[PDB]
């Protein structure tokens, strides 16, 4: 788990 | 369903008749929700992204109603700023991207 | 393509004559390369994830070939686990999540 979310 | 990336792919899921919004995440080996009380065994583990990483706990066997469909598996509960349907929960719902 | 969530959806992207291995993420605002020069001025800005609030290299307008359909858009270069396509990419090369 690399749940990569990204926001910016 | 056809949904386009113009905004975040936000979707409304069901656990335990709590009614949640929730962002389909390719990018997520895992599903994770902020804060929420499930029931049974839940293990402790680390899952990192951008930034580093946060505890969360797993809890398997968990049903999520994803738009109509019956979603089965792993949930992991955390502090996440927003919560994130993974690939554990999309393969089963017949989830792709297509272009 | 169609592309199924079993697997992580990692693709091969041309940037700049190189080619990387980078993942189609649906749950990413902006596209994330790792640590990496591309041409440009660029501007520094800080972006968050699950982990939290990292310092990243704005470059914009920059050509990016994914599976062969062609973007030009804007690309962060930082510390990230994984080369991320965010969703500013992935709209300008017509794709969509469906189910």
């Amino acid at each position: 788990r690399q749940a990569n979310f990204l926001g910016k | 369903p056809q949904i386009t990336l113009w905004k975040r792919p936000l979707v409304t899921i069901r656990i335990g008749g709590q009614l949640k919004e929730a962002l389909l995440n390719t990018g997520a080996d895992d599903t994770v929700l902020e804060e929420m009380n499930l029931p049974g065994k839940w293990k402790p583990k680390m899952i990192g992204g951008i930034g580093g990483f946060i505890k969360v706990r797993q809890y398997d066997q968990i049903p999520v109603e994803i738009c109509g469909h019956k979603a089965i598996g792993t949930v992991l509960v955390g502090p996440t700023p927003v919560n994130i349907i993974g690939r554990n929960l999309l393969t089963q719902i017949g989830c792709t991207l297509n272009f």
